[PDB]
RNA sequence: CAUCCGGUCGAUCCUGCCGGAGCGCGACGCUCUCCCCAAGGACGAAGCCAUGCAUGCCCGCUCACCGGACGCGGCGGAC
RNA sequence: GUCGCGGCGCGCCGAGGGCCCGACGCCUGGCGGAGAAUCAGGGUUCGACUCCGGAGAGCGGGCCUGCGAGACGGCCCGCACAUCCAAGGACGGCAGCAGGCGCGGAACUUGCCCAAUGCGCGGCGCGCGAGGCAGCGACGGGGAGCGCGCGAGCGAGGCGGGCCCACAGCCCCCGCCGCGGAGCCGAGGGCAAGCUGGUGCCAGCAGCCGCGGUAAUUCCAGCUCGGCGAGCGUCGCGCGGCGCUGCUGCAGUUGAAACGCCCGUAGUUGGCCCCCCGCCGCCACGAGGAAACGGGAGCGCUCCAGGCAGGCCCGUUGGAC
């Protein structure tokens, strides 16, 4: 019967677009979520790169 | 001297009891409304 | 009168009861620790061991088994009650071995005897007794 | 650790120090009977409110009349008696307190004025209906039959405006 | 939320122990419709370790490549 | 010498200090506290683990950097293990999160993310196996249900849409079709609950008394019946039972128990009396000092186990004590 929530009314989408949680954004009709990248890849990569010496743009 | 020398009939296929609280229901008028002692011989007899 | 009762007297009340709570077979046998160091079971709920034989005013003989504890290395015997179970074990079968009701006393009339066989290979003997599982892998 | 650590629980509920005892097997069954009782966890329940209620009754009583606290106490006890319709209005003094038995916390379920408004035919009536979520209490519909009714709401229990 | 019961005798009253009856902590056996909360290799082995991860960030220093690299430096890593 | 006092170290001098109000020595399957279990009152047992404090990172030692470490996801050595080698050399410390071996009666995914609470750096952010979310999960706790009625209704379950979510679930709301399922113990007494067939002191039951040597009211089966209930039973431990450890509150002629008798030190206990002063104990009040837990005021998470919320015109809304 009865539901109850919270709203948010921004005075210019510039303010909203500065003050928003990303995925509240991604929610609503503001901006297209591009593909996520598992984290666990950027960790192997963070630590072979902190391997090698020197340059390392390599991999 | 064979163990389990000492160690037929088919079951009497009759309906289940009302589980749940009618059991308790079922028990009430047992005894109260409808007539009673227990455990003689004789009142099998009578059940037979 | 008998029992000291002045004002400044508890360390003698409390010497007094240290020394005479010694006396119960009870508290002596709990927190004394020959038990717990002569008790093969070592304070355990039940033990995990290997059969190695079977022998078993009332004249019935009960049937029983010698067991050895793969922790402790120490000979006991071991009561299966159940009726028919005597098949249901085999010489060197893993066997899980509890106790009584009585902890360390004899229960019955069986001398000798103050353990009780519950597992057989890893099946409990009640699950087995009444045919709920079975013993086909031994 | 986690969050989850740190949510308190206790339970709500005793059993009788000797179990076979006829008397209390056939009045417990009485009980079950007038009040079309489930199991008997719900009289231990009942048991455990009464004792909590009789307690701290005594131990106001202990105190004399003039003492904060016993005021402080008693008032918040009777008030929330009186809200709860358990004890009558005209009483206000903590001695009627401990003459008070579960049949007064029976009275106040939700079956039970359910019945007593001659709304459902039975008290296994009124329970398969509360379980359907044919009722409306106050505004709100509940399906627990051990939901309690306060006496501000009693007049306010109807059927559900959604049900068939 | 102040409770007891059976067992020494041909029968009886006592002392005295044995056993039963409840709660909690764990282990074992059987069984299991729905929802909510929720502990989880501590129990005389502080025994032994493949595999992967658990501490980075940036304000200064750009003739580096087309400013992002990298490195010097600073803070932190003793929480 | 140390940040610094000090036998902390050295030189000299003197002799001293502790002990039945229990030193010293030995043992401990000994981290401590706030607390937990039990239940008339007085108490007994436990206290790995949530918060505070202490100690350690295979054993024993040493050191640099730094305000701060005698640090080990820092280095050096010895010892015990271990690894790679193109045999000359090199390298390691999961009592961090998952995972594996062994051990035992005994204990889970080699998952996703920093969005929340905070930490480090830094301006419009990054990172965090801290921490959160999900997976397994009958340690366990709370709430419903296997029908009511002479016919209707309603669950669980599936299909789709919402809402929620870092993404997904899940709860809950909405439309369509609609799986109704109880076991574990026992029937001589304690202890609520009785009919035939077998066997014959055999097989077996039995916490205790006991049954079974031809009606077995106790074993093995059927019927019946009782208890609790999505739980039931078995094993070990603690509390209670226990006024069988007795301060409250045991007994001591004969049941177990007054030293053979006297003296006597520590120790314990000590008649009556002073009207107001000081000191000790004692009682009451007060300050000061952590929360959680516990008690407890108020608030209808649909109730509840819980949480500190929440409504509109809120004590300054509240979270007192
Ligand atoms: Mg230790
Ligand atoms: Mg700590
Ligand atoms: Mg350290
Ligand atoms: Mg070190
Ligand atoms: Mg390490
Ligand atoms: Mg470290
Ligand atoms: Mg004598």
């Amino acid at each position: 019967g009865h539901t109850v929530g919270f709203c948010n009314a921004y005075q210019n989408m510039d303010a909203l677009m500065k003050y928003e949680p990303g995925f509240r954004k991604i929610r609503c009709g503001l901006i297209e979520a591009p593909k996520p990248v598992s984290r666990k890849q950027l960790k192997n990569l963070k630590n072979r790169r902190l391997k090698k010496r020197g340059t390392e743009k390599a991999t | 001297t064979s163990a389990g020398k000492v160690r037929k009939k088919e079951k009497k296929e009759k309906p289940r009891p009302p589980r749940g609280r009618a059991y308790k229901r079922l028990l009430y008028n047992k005894n109260f409304v409808d007539d009673t002692r227990l455990g003689p011989n004789n009142l099998l007899i009578r059940q037979k | 009168m008998s029992k000291t009762s002045g004002l400044y007297t508890a360390r003698k009340l409390r010497t007094v009861r240290r020394v005479n709570r010694w006396a119960d077979k009870k508290y002596r046998k709990a927190h004394l620790g020959t038990w717990l160091k002569a008790n093969p079971l070592e304070g355990a709920c039940m033990a995990r061991g290997i059969v190695t034989q079977k022998i078993g005013p009332n004249s019935a003989v009960r049937k029983a088994v010698r067991v050895q504890l793969t922790k402790n290395s120490k000979k006991i015997t071991a009561f299966v009650p159940r009726d028919g179970s005597i098949t249901y074990i085999d010489n060197n079968d893993e066997v899980l071995v509890a106790g009584f009701g009585r902890a360390g006393r004899a229960v019955g009339d069986i001398p000798g005897c103050r353990f009780k066989v519950i597992k057989v290979a890893g099946i409990g003997l009640l699950a087995l007794f009444l045919r709920k599982r079975e013993k086909r892998a031994r | 650790p986690r969050i989850s650590r740190h949510r308190n629980s206790s339970k709500t509920y005793s059993t009788p120090k000797k179990p076979f005892t006829k008397p209390r097997l056939d009045a417990e069954l009485k009980l079950c009977g007038e009040y079309g009782l489930k199991c008997k966890r719900e009289i231990y329940r009942a048991r455990y409110m009464l004792a909590k209620i009789r307690r701290t009754a005594r131990n106001l009583l202990t105190l004399d009349e003039n003492d904060i606290k016993r005021r402080f106490e008693g008032a918040a006890l009777l008030r929330r008696l009186h809200m709860l319709g358990i004890l009558d209005e005209e009483k206000d003094q903590l001695d009627y307190v401990l003459g008070l038995r579960i049949e007064d916390i029976f009275k106040r379920r939700l079956q039970s004025v359910i019945v007593e408004s001659k709304l459902a035919k039975s008290v296994h009536h009124a329970r398969n209906m509360i379980k359907a979520r044919h009722i409306s209490v106050g505004g709100q519909i509940v399906n627990i039959p051990s939901y309690m009714v306060r006496i501000s709401n009693t007049s306010r229990v109807a059927i559900a405006d959604t049900s068939s």
